């Protein structure tokens, strides 16, 4: 009523996520309607968060997608942080599963090609959502899916694994209720693959009551498949809610499956016609150098990206690292000697992680790489080498690097 | 006219595959290992590493599997000492002793065009892409590699008047003193013109007249392949036999025919080179890739 | 310009009383616990004091200053920084490589790894050279062969912009 921030009047709640409360925002002169997402400043220090939510502004501000809720402006505050964001009236899509009994397979398809579309946006810009559930998905007035709620979200780096748990238990991976490293994408899959179940037969495919026994279900992946569902949506389920990573379903082979090609529009995937028309490919950056010339950048790309057989392709066994049955610390106190005699320093991060550098004696610049210990089946241990980014050869240093290291061990 | 503006505009980073494979050797590396990893791993071209010096020296071939065969080959009584116990350092120690040679690479930021005329020029069939940023090879350019890439773009850019004239009236090729083998040549007399005359492919002609194969620098490594590098005394045929069930005939190419059939032949079928022919069956030369890419480029 | 001040603490009727006013009494509306008014303020320090069921009192989690005759109020913050967003977390934000040695297990080997680019079959009708696209997680580790006659073979996949260069090294 008497509450406003930047032309707008502050009603009630929405509801709260993560971080902050989101509470309705309409317009003092002309009664739009805005959602405005309130982080307290004191709140954010107080758990270390300023670096997850500076992530969480810079991704939303450049994120531009129909099925992604929409960031207008972020006002700053001595006290709090009011992030101005779409709003949409339809609410929950987890309020239409419980109004409705079950939706139907024509319109369960239509929103699912929604999610996807939004989650493979996601990852293409190196962005894990990991907490994807129909009350994360919302719903507008035109029936369209929106992803919102990307506190528990973090970025993808190059040869960097995440472990932090985050989302629904009933909605988690098997390898997030574990506690084991995880890439990102195969996560999001599996959230998608228990949303789909959702919409199609109107409950959770691993529901109980009892925590350890819920846990066990998630582990064991076994699921009831009603009759009234298709053979063809029921073979795309069971390869979304994969145990094994490695043999679960990818963005790209849901979009080859025979149930989801069905009524998909054009314009929702980049490989798509109606593409390179309609959606912006963010080639102005590239293109910002000296009208026509953003058109050739788009014609040239899609050239080399129809020819798949001139891009990508279509004896003794090579193995990551060296192996050791040896205990832990017997591995450790064998590895801090033999970089002594080569002369090397060493940044401890953690018990079994080592960020480790050396100078080369002929070009003069510094190479670094990065060490960390992992644990195979049982009572067998694996070394792992990773080169760090930041004359010679940046490659073959790194080369020269291990080669004197496993040698020297 | 036309395909050197083209050239001129798109960068060596266009042609550069998604994913690809590269393979590099040590020069402290016995030079025996170097040619056994290069049928392993099915790569015909691989840069050299100095470790020393620290920087990229130069590039290996089949052509210093030949160089090395017909330099030290002495009997099939007798095993090649210097192929067996040899590095890299030491093979080139002697190969730079006659004249040295400054590594020829392109930077991938670098226009294509720069790109051709380092392979003619230099006379070379192999280029190196290394980033001048980082130091890093990324990958080995070819004549092949080019040729497939402007022919994804012959649609999008209007076709000259040269494209639908005859290689008779354009000339485009080597057609004086083409070196050719008979069908009982043995390897070492063969190995032997390649090293004299320069050339990549030899035509196999037989007792009655007719091209019945054609022996190239690629054919070699099968020696490595098989380990039969140590009897060079047996015939081109007997050579050839590992390849010559699955052969039909040698690709050939018409005088009348235009230049767009010519290099729609040479793509589709992935081959380096045509063998010209008059009316029925009468040889006048050989066109190949590097002839072709200078036509667009002069 | 917008300064947040919010009552955390219980009540029917709050009033906030400052700096801003002649020291005036100002209603503030209630959501459903919190008391919230959103005033217009420039750069400087600012003095405060709120008016709760008809008592003077002050906000604990705020710092506060105390007068000559034993009044508290609080203390208010308005910095440049404090309106613009990136600058706003950078405040926030604010409040080498020893040679030598330092009883849970090491974490479990994800499966990703064990996906190598090399030992996978690749069709014939294709370039030798050409690999499949790989797992961004999979990039900048190294992978090697078995020693045989007293050479290494070291492999490791890197991107340099949009495209990935395996490389392999047979250093002996
Ligand atoms: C558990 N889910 C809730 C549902 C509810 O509040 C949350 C906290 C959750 O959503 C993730 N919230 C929503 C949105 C939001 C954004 C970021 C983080 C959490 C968010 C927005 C964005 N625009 C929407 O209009 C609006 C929408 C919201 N919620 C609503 C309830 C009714 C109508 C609209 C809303
Ligand atoms: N908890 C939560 C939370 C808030 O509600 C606010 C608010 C706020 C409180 C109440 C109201 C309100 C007041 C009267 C009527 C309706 C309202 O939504 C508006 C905004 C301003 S900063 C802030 N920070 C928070 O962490
Ligand atoms: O001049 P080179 O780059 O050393 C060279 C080595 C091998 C070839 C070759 C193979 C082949 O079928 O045609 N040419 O060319
Ligand atoms: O100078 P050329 O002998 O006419 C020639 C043209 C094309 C090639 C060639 C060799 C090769 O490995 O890939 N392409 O060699």
């Amino acid at each position: 009523g008497r509450v406003k921030i930047g032309h707008y009047v502050l009603g009630d709640t929405l509801g709260v996520g993560t971080f902050g409360k989101v509470k309705i925002g309409e317009h003092q002169l002309t009664g739009h309607k805005v959602a405005v997402k309130i982080l307290n400043r004191q709140k954010i220090r107080s758990l270390d968060v300023v670096g997850k939510i500076k992530r969480e502004i810079q991704n939303l501000k450049l994120f531009r997608h129909p099925h992604i809720i929409k960031l207008y402006q972020v006002i700053s505050t001595p006290t709090d942080f009011f992030m101005v964001m779409e709003y949409v009236s339809g609410g929950e899509l987890f309020d239409y599963i419980c109004k409705h009994g079950r939706v139907e397979e024509m319109e369960a398809r239509r929103l699912f090609q929604q999610i996807l579309s939004a989650v493979d946006y996601c990852h293409r810009h190196m962005v894990v959502h990991r907490d994807l559930k129909p009350e994360n998905v919302l719903l507008d007035a035109h029936m369209n899916a929106k992803i919102a709620d990307f506190g528990l979200s973090n970025m993808m780096s190059d040869g960097e694994f995440l472990r932090t748990s985050c989302g629904s238990p009933n909605y988690a991976a098997p390898e997030v209720i574990s506690g084991r490293l995880y890439a990102g994408p195969e996560v999001d899959i599996w959230s998608c693959g228990v949303i789909l179940y959702a919409l199609l037969c109107g409950t959770l495919p691993f529901d109980d009551e009892h925590v350890p026994t819920l846990f066990k279900k998630i582990r064991g992946g076994v699921f009831y498949i009603p009759e009234y569902l298709n053979r063809s949506v029921a073979t795309l389920l069971m390869h979304m809610l994969q145990v094994d990573p490695l043999k679960r379903a990818t963005i790209k082979d849901i979009r080859e499956h025979e149930w989801f090609k069905q009524g998909l529009p054009s314009y929702l995937f980049p490989e798509d016609p109606s593409y390179d028309a309609n959606v912006i490919d963010d080639e102005a950056v590239k293109e910002v150098c000296e009208a026509v010339a953003y058109h050739l950048i788009i014609d040239n790309r899609r050239i080399m990206n129809q020819a798949s057989e001139f891009y990508l392709a279509s004896k003794a066994k090579w193995h990551l690292g060296i192996r050791s049955q040896s205990k832990p610390y017997d591995i450790m106190a064998e590895v801090y000697r033999a970089m002594k005699q080569l002369d090397f320093e060493w940044k401890v991060v953690n018990a079994y992680h080592l960020r480790v550098r050396r100078k080369n004696p002929v070009t003069g610049n510094y190479v670094k790489m990065s060490l960390q210990l992992y644990l195979v089946d049982n009572r067998s241990y694996l070394l792992d080498f990773k080169s760090i980014d930041d004359l010679g050869s940046h490659t073959m240093d790194f080369f020269e690097m291990c080669a004197s290291l496993i040698t020297t061990l | 006219s036309v395909y050197t503006s083209f050239m001129k505009s798109h960068r060596c980073y266009d042609l550069i595959p998604t994913s690809s494979k590269l393979v590099v050797f040590d020069t402290s590396l016995q030079v025996k290992k170097a040619f056994f990893a290069l049928v392993t791993n099915g790569v015909r071209a691989a840069p050299l590493w100095d470790s020393k010096k620290q920087s990229f020296v130069g590039m290996l071939t089949i052509t210093d599997f030949i160089n090395i065969l017909h330099r030290y080959y002495k009997s099939a009584l007798v095993q090649i000492y210097e192929l067996e116990e040899h590095k890299i350092e030491t093979w080139r120690e002697v190969y730079l002793q006659d004249s040295f040679k400054p590594l020829v690479c392109i930077s991938p930021n670098a226009s294509l065009f720069d790109a051709v005329s380092s392979l003619i020029r230099n006379k070379i069939h192999r280029l190196p892409v290394i980033d001048p940023e980082s130091g890093n090879t990324l990958y080995i350019l070819t004549h092949k590699r080019i040729l497939k890439f402007l022919k994804l773009f012959i649609t999008e850019f209007p076709k000259p008047e040269f494209m639908s004239k005859s290689l008779e009236e354009l000339q485009i090729g080597t057609y004086a003193n083409i070196a050719m083998v008979r069908t009982t040549t043995p390897v070492y007399v063969a190995l032997g013109i390649f090293v004299q005359h320069r050339v990549s492919a030899l035509p196999v002609v037989d007792e009655k007249g007719r091209v019945v194969d054609i022996y190239s620098k690629f054919d070699v490594i099968n020696l490595a392949a098989e380990k039969t590098y140590n009897n060079l005394d047996v015939s081109v045929t007997k050579a050839l036999q590992h390849r010559s069930h699955y052969f039909e005939g040698v690709l050939k190419c018409y005088l009348h025919e235009t230049l767009e059939t010519i290099i729609n032949r040479l793509v589709e079928a992935e081959v380096h080179r045509l063998v010209v022919v008059d009316e029925n069956d009468v040889v006048k030369g050989i066109v190949s890739l590097s002839d072709i890419l200078q036509a667009l480029v002069l | 310009r917008p300064t947040v001040f919010r009552w955390t603490g219980g009540g029917k009727e709050v009033y906030l009383s400052g700096s801003f006013n002649n020291w005036s009494k100002l209603p503030l509306t209630r959501s459903h616990n919190n008391f919230v008014a959103i005033l217009d303020l420039p750069e400087g320090e600012h003095q405060y004091k709120f008016f709760v069921d008809g008592q003077w009192t002050h906000d604990p989690s705020e710092p506060i200053v105390t007068s000559q005759l034993g009044t508290v109020n609080n203390i208010i913050q308005v910095k440049k920084t404090d309106f613009e967003v990136f600058d706003a977390l950078m405040v926030d934000s604010q409040k080498q490589e020893p040679y030598v040695c330092k009883f849970r297990a090491p974490p479990i080997l994800p499966p990703h790894l064990l996906q190598v680019i090399l030992n996978k079959d690749t069709g014939i009708s294709c370039d030798p050279a050409l690999l499949p696209e790989p797992n961004h997680v999979m990039l900048n580790h190294l992978y090697a062969l078995s020693i045989k006659d007293g050479v290494m073979v070291l492999s490791a996949t890197h991107r340099y912009k949009k495209k990935y260069v395996t490389t392999l090294l047979y250093k002996p």
